[PDB]
RNA sequence: AGUGGAGCCUGCGGCUUAAUUUGACUCAACACGGGAAACCUCACCCGGCCCGGACACGGACAGGAUUGACAGAUUGAUAG
């Protein structure tokens, strides 16, 4: 039977990550499985705010460093094992991808 | 610090048998990585450690509030003879040459 | 011949220090950091956060 | 194997005993030592001040295996067991007794250990 | 600076005097230990400890701070 | 020195506990009645790691005659909130540099020691 | 729109304090040191423990170098 598989891809590099969404979603239909097509969570934007300044006279110059984490979801449904084995292969470097056995 | 050369020989075994002997730097720690002499601040471990080093034997990289062994060359000879075991037996490093 | 040589500490900035040096005001122990601000600095390029805005 | 000296054959097991950690030196570990059946050999002094010490090792070997052998000199027994390197005019904590001394365990197999081992058996 | 001196003598160090230590018991012949002070019967006692005389309070050194007579 | 009906005269309550049956409760049946400040520290506590201090008290008030105070017993801690058990002793209430010497009267009995120590002058400028 | 005027808050000066740790002095010092500090912290001040005197060399010295501790003395601490 088909399986509902739940494909997690999370990093911080669109290009890397998109190129990454581009081969598990073209690779997964050219041997029968779903397409779907992804699901745009929004990115998520983590703000350090510090002091410019050691040693706090002068003026007041603050510095603030964001780092924008990017979330995405493609629920793929067909059978169990060659979903992730034909997903998961191709990629090693720098764009996690999980996947879950999550949905039934 | 203080402490009998039971625990002085275990610390200086576990040295030489896997090349490498960790631990890490707090007064308010109780205990070091890799076993230590067991619910204690900076001290046993890094005292034998230490007194190892001073006669040479053992290399000490520091570096963000850890003390890092790596065991040298002469190190090896000299455990050998310390712990006085057969003359190899192999001190994990030479292993898998590239 | 050690009898007392720590005290318990949970409580306040006291309790915590940066993992490379001992320091206290502005711990970020936001994100498990548990680095001070002054260090986070120079640090600030390998933990990949970045400055656009 | 082998069958050395007799005083010599002695002086290793006492070595090997000390780095093993079980050689009872001096008269509170070696009596503790001796009133235990971890003990299998008793090598007394018989030149200490004061024989009164020789006299109470001897009472404490009748229970729990009475081992005797002696030798001769306190400061040789010290020695034999380590607390000096043999190596230069000083040493910080050089030649000095320790008396009779008991040995708990020899640790190692063959050699000297076997040799005081065959010879207390068909002495005593 | 803040305040912190001390003197010291061995205020730092112990040593007791330098020790009676084992010396005690009663010999007689070849070979027996006849009792002398008090003995202490527990099981993280050695074989030929005793009971400090120290009297209406007899404790064993060997024992951790524990096992005291007080007749 | 020591106990009710001698050093009083303000009298009642502290906060709900007439010193009468306050002297003759002990600090258990106290913190049940009418006592919030003490209460937190007693729960919280929990008999309070402070049990060596709290020895000496009694020692000292035991060894001198019921008609005399004691020979004054310090302590550090100020943080104390005195309790019937206490009360009659003469406590030495350090304020990091100096031991102010205050006798517990019955009037004293859910206030701290600290607050009859003092680490702060009537203030002046020349004054 | 105020601010300066008022109350309080916070930093700063001066005094006071055994201690009021301390950097800074038009801007380019000053609710600024992400500094909203109970003690703890803590630098300051009032006291106390410990050696983390490694290592090498010398001496002492296993007849006991050193470790622990009852009770009593003590002391903030039945902290041997």
């Amino acid at each position: 039977a088909i399986h509902r598989i739940r494909i997690t891809l999370t990093s911080r590099n669109v290009k890397s990550l998109e190129k990454v969404c581009a081969d598990l979603i073209r690779g997964a239909k050219e041997k029968n499985l779903k397409v779907k097509g992804p699901v745009r969570m929004p990115t998520k934007t983590l703000r350090i705010t510090t002091r410019k300044t050691p040693c706090g006279e002068g003026s007041k110059t603050w510095d603030r460093f964001q780092m924008r984490i990017h979330k995405r979801l493609i629920d793929l449904h067909s059978p169990s094992e060659i979903v992730k084995q034909i997903t998961s292969i191709s990629i090693e470097p720098g764009v996690e991808v999980e996947v879950t056995i999550a949905d039934a | 610090m203080l402490m009998p050369k039971k625990n002085r020989i275990a610390i200086y075994e576990l040295l030489f048998k896997e090349g490498v002997m960790v631990a890490k730097k707090d007064v308010h720690m109780p205990k070091h990585p890799e076993l230590a002499d067991k619910n204690v601040p900076n001290l046993h471990v890094m005292k034998a450690m230490q007194s190892l080093k001073s006669r040479g034997y053992v290399k000490e990289q520091f570096a963000w509030r850890h003390f890092y062994w790596y065991l040298t060359n002469e190190g090896i000879q000299y455990l050998r003879d310390y712990l006085h075991l057969p003359p190899e037996i192999v001190p994990a490093t030479l292993r898998r040459s590239r | 011949q050690q009898l007392y040589w720590s005290h318990p500490r949970k409580f306040g900035q006291g309790s915590r220090s940066c993992r490379v040096c001992s320091n206290r005001h502005g711990l970020i122990r936001k994100y498990g950091l548990n680095m001070c601000r002054q260090c986070f600095r120079q640090y600030a390029k390998d933990i990949g956060f970045i400055k656009l805005d | 194997g082998g069958v050395m000296d007799v005083n010599t054959a002695l002086q290793e097991v006492l070595k090997t005993a000390l780095i093993h950690d079980g050689l009872a030196r001096g008269i509170r570990e070696a009596a503790k030592a001796l009133d235990k059946r971890q003990a299998h050999l008793c090598v007394l002094a018989s030149n200490c001040d004061e024989p009164m010490y020789v006299k109470l090792v001897e009472a404490l070997c009748a229970e729990h295996q009475i081992n005797l052998i002696k030798v001769d000199d306190n400061k040789k027994l010290g020695e034999w067991v380590g607390l000096c390197k043999i190596d230069r005019e000083g040493k910080p904590r050089k030649v000095v007794g320790c008396s009779c001394v008991v040995v708990k365990d020899y640790g190692k197999e063959s050699q000297a250990k076997d040799v005081i081992e065959e010879y207390f058996k068909c002495k005593k | 600076k803040k305040s912190y001196t001390t003197p010291k003598k061995n205020k730092h160090k112990r040593k007791k005097v330098k020790l009676a230590v084992l010396k005690y018991y009663k010999v007689d012949e070849n070979g027996k230990i006849s009792r002398l002070r008090r003995e202490c019967p527990s099981d993280e006692c050695g074989a030929g400890v005793f009971m400090a005389s120290h009297f209406d309070r007899h404790y064993c050194g060997k024992c951790c701070l524990t096992y005291c007579f007080n007749k | 020195v020591e106990q009710k009906k001698k050093r009083t005269f303000r009298k009642f309550t502290y906060r709900g506990v007439d010193l009468d049956q306050l002297l003759d409760m002990s600090y258990e049946q106290l913190m049940q009645l009418y006592s919030a400040r003490q209460r937190r520290r007693l729960s919280r506590g929990l008999r309070r790691k402070q049990h060596s201090l709290l020895k000496r008290l009694r020692k000292a008030k035991k060894e001198a005659p019921p008609m005399e105070k004691p020979e004054v017993v310090k302590t550090h801690l100020r943080d104390m909130i005195i309790l019937p058990e206490m009360v009659g002793s003469m406590v030495g209430v350090y304020n990091g540099k100096t031991f102010n010497q205050v006798e517990i009267k019955p009037e004293m009995i859910g206030h701290y020691l600290g607050e009859f120590s003092i680490t702060y002058k009537p203030v002046k400028h020349g004054r």
